[PDB]
């Protein structure tokens, strides 16, 4: 059921979604322990992932929480990081995409910073690095990451020592 | 999977630390998410 259409660099809507990945990166607490060192990427390709099914699931949902929140999904372009990447894009986040040691309890995490969400690529706090070298900070391997649309609806606020 | 907290339907995470972090989000239906791009890319060493 998934098409994944390739964008071309010098397509308007490439463009912004590189943006959004290049302005959202920010330094770690941990130095780069868990996602490398950097200050921007290089951003090889992006592809529009588009499935009937899965959509269609998200906009019958945006609409319950819309009605249940006076008329407001409060809908987001939220980052997500996974070894999980490829069963996404085909199959939909579920609940066995949810993040049991989550500082929030067990459900599925988005972050607004890229950079955080780069921490996940190789897993939690970043794995043992890519596969090839085994290197967290790995400049040659090709990441992916997922640039998502995500109904908050009525959000709880946490105000957390982050 | 958990629940969202009675009448919300997600969690924003405010650091309340360190100024220059954004939030961060969690969702507890996997039907209030679409990953709609793929991104591949490579980080950047520091010059
Ligand atoms: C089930 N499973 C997960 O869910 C993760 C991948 C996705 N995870 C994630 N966590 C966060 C952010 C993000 O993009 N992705 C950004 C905001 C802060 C936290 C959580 C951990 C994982 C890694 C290894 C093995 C299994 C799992
Ligand atoms: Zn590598």
């Amino acid at each position: 059921g998934t098409i994944l259409i390739d964008l071309s660099p010098d397509d308007k809507e490439f463009q912004s979604v590189e943006e959004e990945m290049q302005s959202t990166v920010r330094e770690h607490r941990d130095g780069g322990h868990a996602g490398g060192i950097f200050n921007r990427y290089n951003i090889l390709k992006i592809q529009k992932v588009c499935n009937k099914k899965l959509w269609e699931r998200y906009t019958h949902r945006r609409k319950e929480v819309s009605e249940e929140n006076h008329n407001h999904a409060n809908e987001r372009m939220l980052f997500h990081g996974s070894p999980f990447v490829n069963a996404i894009i085909h199959k939909g986040f579920d609940e066995r995409h949810a993040y049991i040691g989550g500082m929030f309890g067990a459900g599925i995490y988005f972050a607004e910073n890229s950079s955080k969400s780069n921490q996940y690529v190789y897993g939690i706090g970043g794995g043992t690095g890519c596969p090839v070298h085994k290197d967290r900070s790995c400049y040659i391997c090709h990441r992916q990451l997922l640039f998502c649309r995500v109904t908050l609806g009525k959000s709880f606020l946490q105000f957390s020592a982050m | 999977m958990a629940h969202s907290p009675p009448g919300h339907h997600s969690v924003t995470g405010r650091p309340s630390v360190n100024g220059l972090a954004l939030a961060e989000y969690v969702i507890y239906r996997g039907e209030q998410a679409y990953p709609e791009y793929l991104i591949t890319y490579q980080i950047m060493r520091p010059e």
